[PDB]
């Protein structure tokens, strides 16, 4: 009988894929910077 | 020094019903679906009818989409061998060519949606008197009941010099202007309640009639990458565009693009009729080429023919062309002759009218040196 | 589950430089590495391109 003429409307709610909680980098010790060197010390007996 | 090409002047585009509706970019297809409201129908009964039935109406609304589905472009590749020592001034004279490019391409592609509209039929304009055509044309746009403002009259340039030489216009008795803008110009600005616009987009010995809700032109400026060294928004007849330059290192060659999208509609009824437009063309009664006999410059010489009606329109992309002695000179069908021997040779156009029957017939002499 | 020292895991990290055929941008950066974003419009594929990189 009627016909109506409407759009198919696209809402956002909130929901949202679901994502990793980050916490790994921090803990790991980090540097900014080719290459680095490290410069261990020396130990020696009596 | 001063002289410059000789270029069209630009009156379509601010003519025509310019982006009504924006946000293409949200909408699945770039397709815009306009609705139009519904309406319906009474019932007629009788008083004291034993039937006690009533009829239910429906109220149907209908709907057609508008679509982005052009790109228009200027692309230009011009090598740093030629930036820095060849052009002197980039903003006038590789910029402002540019645009009027794409002014120019804008243009024609609103008079191909003007031209190529689904016009059930065409009026015919009699050169003797124009006014009957255009009041029948004023009257078939009354039968539809489109509004009467808001109503753009473009005519060709033959359509105009008609109405100019037409003697409702050029005898002051006949039409009341003691001053004879059509004699001491060649202007006639106002017709059958329709001001008139010159055009040369359209094609020369036709006119269009149309309410402002029968074309509708979209635009949207493609947005500037973010990576794109150059960028700007350079505006065209009241069209932004986006000029984008990139220093292509693929052949050490910049290259740039002025650039916009575009999208072209009809506005069909709901039953598929276009109503809202009309076309008239100017009718024709004989043909003649211009030049008359002539000669060629060798024996296989070339010339362009070039056919004109009596109204001065060049017919000649119409024209049916035959050679009466192949054996001296043979012509095209785009109206080019080629000598293939020396003498004498006839070609005939012919040319069919644009209201049906026998085609005009124009006959000319070739002399092939 | 591991327990570790914080000397006993270290990762360098270098935010490469932008080339000369390509913009800037923004300075993101992740948590706390930072980050280098990149931009280079492709004139013969009409198209764009991004990078994030580290």
């Amino acid at each position: 009988a009627h016909i109506f003429v409407k759009p198919e409307l696209v809402a956002e709610i909130g929901v949202k894929q679901l994502q990793r909680e980050i916490v790994l980098p921090g803990l790991v010790w980090t540097n900014p910077l080719d290459t680095i060197t490290v410069r261990v010390p020396a130990i020696t007996t009596a | 020094i001063g002289v410059k090409q000789l270029q069209r002047e630009i009156v379509l585009p601010g003519l025509v019903w310019t982006n009504p509706l924006t946000d293409f970019g949200g909408s699945k297809n770039d397709t815009i679906t306009v609705r139009v409201p519904a309406i319906t129908t009474a019932n007629r009964r009788d008083l004291r009818d034993p039937d006690r039935t009533v009829i239910a109406s429906e109220l149907v609304e209908h709907s057609f989409g508008v679509t982005l589905d052009k790109h228009v472009y200027a692309a230009l590749k011009f090598t740093d061998e030629q930036r820095t020592l060849d052009i002197r001034d980039y903003t006038k004279q590789v910029l402002m060519p540019q645009v009027s490019a794409v002014a120019y391409e804008l243009e024609d592609y609103i008079a191909e949606l003007i031209e190529g509209a689904p016009y059930e039929e065409t009026i015919l304009i009699d050169p003797a008197d124009t006014v009957p055509a255009f009041i029948t044309a004023d009257q078939r746009m009354g039968e539809a009941n489109v509004p009467t403002d808001s109503r753009r009259l473009v005519v060709g340039s033959a359509v105009a010099a008609a109405l100019a030489k037409d003697k409702q216009f050029r005898h002051a008795d006949w039409s009341g202007d003691q001053a004879n803008a059509a004699l001491r110009e060649a202007h006639v600005g106002r017709l059958a309640g329709m001001n008139v616009i010159r055009s040369n987009a359209i094609a020369p010995d036709k006119a269009y009639l149309w309410h402002r809700t029968a074309f509708i032109l979209a635009y949207r400026t493609p947005v500037v990458p973010e990576g794109a060294k150059a960028g700007a928004s350079f505006s065209a007849n009241g069209v932004a565009l986006r000029w984008l330059a990139d220093y292509d290192y693929s052949q050490l060659g910049d290259r740039t693009l002025l650039d916009v999208f575009t999208g072209r509609k009809v506005v069909t009824e709901v039953d598929g009729s276009f109503v809202r437009a009309v076309e008239l063309q100017l009718q024709a009664s004989s043909i003649t080429i211009v030049g008359g006999a002539f000669a060629l410059a060798t024996t296989t010489g070339t010339k362009q023919l070039k056919v004109r009606d009596d109204n001065g329109t060049d017919v000649t992309a119409r024209c049916t062309f035959a050679s009466s002695a192949g054996t001296k000179a043979t012509v095209s069908a785009a109206g080019l002759v080629t000598g293939v021997a020396a003498g004498t040779a006839d070609i005939t156009a012919s040319y069919v009218p644009p209201q049906g029957g026998t085609a005009k017939t124009a006959t000319v002499t070739v002399t092939v040196p």
